[PDB]
């Protein structure tokens, strides 16, 4: 329960991710794609990879659905919550949110297995890497792997000023509190609750953010050292194993501070109507 | 069985064959479909895994597919070298465990005609030292997998003391076999000539021994 | 390269208890589920067994729960199966299988099988007799009365280890069995190697190696 991110990016939708797993899938898929790149003649393996990742995916997510009863109930709890007894409607908001993860954490097993069958796949094609000379293995693999599957990514996240994301989810906070306080009831409550929610998912953001920014420039300086050069096998495989984990982790904080940017702005619109309703309507 | 597949389909060379499984939403409608090929004589493989996914190795003519509660395995540009049995296989829900298909054998057509590989020996140095003695007669590498065998002593026909062996599929595709004929030692030593008759495709090869 | 290898197959009575174990090699054998698959005598696969990375989770077929008992020991990179309460229907060829991937519930590895035979009758070891002679005059050993299955019979204490005819054992009116395995010697006039034929039934601990024809 304590690597468990919570997601709510539209409304009447939840979904959860469990992030060391999200980040020992991905860095699978690297090891795996840097694993087919490094001959040319093993390129067009990647339709079977892309094949498999698939399939463990879909394995992985059918494993999720098992908890969609309890999801459900947490969901329609929330809409009741933010769509205005309230100490009753949040206590059993804590219980539904509990019963969702026991249920997570009740498929442990499940999800490890899935994620074991993603290493095995990784390491046995990660293992059948040769080279023409051992003393001086080609690196085209980690070069091709990052230009078509990470540069795309650097570059959107480098298009982007995540630091002023989070000075604009500061101030809307910052805002939406001083009004609370300069007000003047069941409306009152519910903005508090929603405010508190924000708040939760801000510092998430601000968490992801920060790991961003470091990957960001790791990355960068990483792949420029690692490209247009040759190194013994022993050395070739440790700078793949790195590569890997730089961008599994650059990845998983990328795509939750998405989701979770997405989760913020989908909870403000119910404190700006709840807000307007409190005025105009009242 | 749980999952159904026909017993035996057959389709002629450098064309493609279907072998159906059938099963149940426990079973096929709910979980991965395994294909396994076994070779006479050899361990099985696995071919064909995730419903569709083709085990590294494998050759790109077999493929995979399910849809509902049915899964199928296809196999392109036949050759003879593919004949052997296939078998599906998933989980099932409701036994909590795996169901195999039962197996469909698989028959290449427009093999050529082969006759018999016939030998036939008589009882050895020891076995007569050790009041034994038996005939035996193998029979090897006739493609149409079907053979009479008939015993003969001194040319009358042998009734009594024959066990014969159902053929067998070998390596090469063409099918073996094998018949016994025992006797006292005494008996041996009172005929002059004891002949295996192997019939195969209305022609018969025969074989002689005499003590 | 990657390997399994059984061991422990044999004759038991019915009530009786027999043990298989499976040696891997070649891979990370504590990083995969562990398989038994068995196979009766001219009959379909039946799966048996499955079992985690480190034991915690089992999975029997429903004819076997109670039974038989499936282990591992991820230090000696062994699978085993313990096989108690022995019935009749358990007689068949038991391969040790890798289950990967897991979540497919696939067999993508086999071992080459071990002979398991749950029988009332009693082991008999077999006469091994010698098998006397286009230009290529052919000739072998009879393995005469044995149970039961298997019995393995090579040429490599002799020569021709790959053009060998190990015919398939017939299985008479007393129970018994007989095979024959004869070699198409290629220069056989009146010449010829060092051949012999390794026949050995393992349940009856008979091990005769048989040089039917030193020359």
């Amino acid at each position: 329960a304590n690597s468990i991110d919570i997601l709510q990016e539209k409304e009447g939708h939840l979904d959860f991710v469990i992030i060391p797993h999200y980040t020992f899938l991905d860095y699978y898929k690297h090891l795996s794609y840097n694993s087919i790149y490094h001959k040319s003649s093993t390129y067009g393996k990647y339709i079977a990879v892309d094949a498999f990742i698939k399939k463990i995916n879909e394995a992985y997510d059918k494993v999720k659905s098992k908890c969609n009863d309890i999801k459900n109930d947490l969901i329609a709890t929330i809409k009741k919550l933010e769509h205005p007894t309230f100490k009753k409607m949040m206590d059993e908001y804590n219980t539904k949110k509990k019963k969702l993860i026991k249920c997570i954490k009740n498929h442990e097993n499940d999800f490890n297995k899935i994620c074991m069958d993603m290493k095995n796949y990784g390491t046995n094609l990660f293992e059948q890497l040769s080279c023409y000379n051992n003393n001086f293995c080609n690196t085209n693999g980690i070069r091709y792997h990052y230009d078509e599957y990470i540069h795309k990514l650097i570059l959107s996240v480098k298009s982007k000023n995540l630091n002023k994301d989070l000075s604009d989810m500061t101030n809307i906070l910052q805002q939406s509190e001083l009004l609370l306080t300069n007000l003047n009831y069941i409306y009152i409550d519910t903005i508090k609750f929603i405010h508190k929610e924000m708040k939760h998912i801000f510092n998430r953001i601000e968490y992801h953010t920060k790991i961003i920014n470091d990957k960001t420039k790791i990355i960068q300086d990483k792949i420029k050292l690692n490209i247009w050069r040759t190194f013994q096998k022993d050395e070739l495989l440790k700078r793949i194993l790195d590569m890997s984990n730089e961008y599994s982790l650059f990845i998983t904080s990328d795509h939750l501070r998405q989701m979770l940017y997405n989760t913020f702005y989908s909870k403000e619109k119910h404190l700006n109507n709840i807000f307007h309703h409190l005025i105009y309507v009242l | 069985s749980a999952l159904t597949q026909p017993p035996s389909v057959s389709e002629a060379p450098r064309r493609r064959v279907t072998i159906y499984c059938s099963g149940s939403s426990s079973n096929i409608g709910n979980n991965a479909v395994s294909w396994y090929q076994q070779l006479p004589g050899k361990s099985p493989k696995l071919l064909i895994y995730f419903d569709d996914l083709v085990t590294s190795g494998v050759s790109d003519r077999f493929s995979g597919s399910k849809s509902g509660t049915s899964a199928s395995l296809a196999i392109s540009g036949l050759q003879s070298e593919d004949e052997a049995d296939y078998y599906c296989a998933a989980w099932d829900d409701r036994l909590n465990g795996v169901v195999f298909g039962g197996g469909t054998k698989l028959t290449v057509l427009g093999q050529p005609k082969a006759a018999p590989s016939v030998t036939l020996f008589p009882p050895s140095s020891e076995e007569l030292q050790a009041n034994k003695a038996t005939l035996v007669c193998l029979i090897s590498d006739f493609y149409p997998g079907a053979v009479t065998v008939a015993w003969k002593a001194d040319s009358s026909p042998v009734k009594a003391g024959v066990e014969t062996t159902t053929p067998s599929k070998q390596s090469n595709n063409k099918y073996a076999a094998s018949s016994y004929l025992s006797l006292t030692p005494e008996q041996w030593k009172s005929h002059r000539s004891y002949s295996c008759q192997v019939t195969h495709e209305g022609s018969t090869v025969e074989k002689t021994v005499a003590p | 390269e990657v390997q399994l290898v059984e061991s422990g197959g044999g004759l038991v009575q019915p009530g009786g208890s027999l043990r298989l174990s499976c040696a891997a090699s070649g891979f990370t054998f504590n990083t995969y589920w562990m398989s038994w698959v068995r196979q009766a005598p001219g009959k379909g696969l039946e799966w048996v067994a499955n079992i985690q990375q480190d034991g915690s989770e089992k999975d029997y077929l429903n004819s076997v729960r109670g039974r038989f008992t499936i282990s591992r020991d991820n230090a000696k990179k062994s699978l085993y199966l313990q096989m108690n309460s022995l019935r009749a229907e358990d007689t068949a060829v038991y391969y040790c299988a890798r289950d990967n991937p897991a979540s497919a519930v696939a067999f993508d590895v086999w071992g080459q099988g071990a002979m398991v035979t749950v029988s009332s009758a009693s082991t008999k070891g077999p006469s091994v007799f010698p098998l006397a002679p286009g230009g290529t005059a052919a000739l072998g050993c009879l393995v005469k009365d044995y149970f039961p299955e298997p019995v393995t019979v090579s040429w490599n204490s002799g020569a021709l280890t790959s053009g060998v005819h190990t015919f398939p054992a017939v299985l008479q009116s007393s129970g018994l069995y007989s095979l024959s395995s004869v070699v198409t010697v290629p220069s056989s006039s009146l010449g010829t190697q060092t051949y012999i034929c390794n026949v050995n039934h393992k349940p009856s601990n008979t091990k005769v190696d048989k040089r039917v024809e030193p020359k």
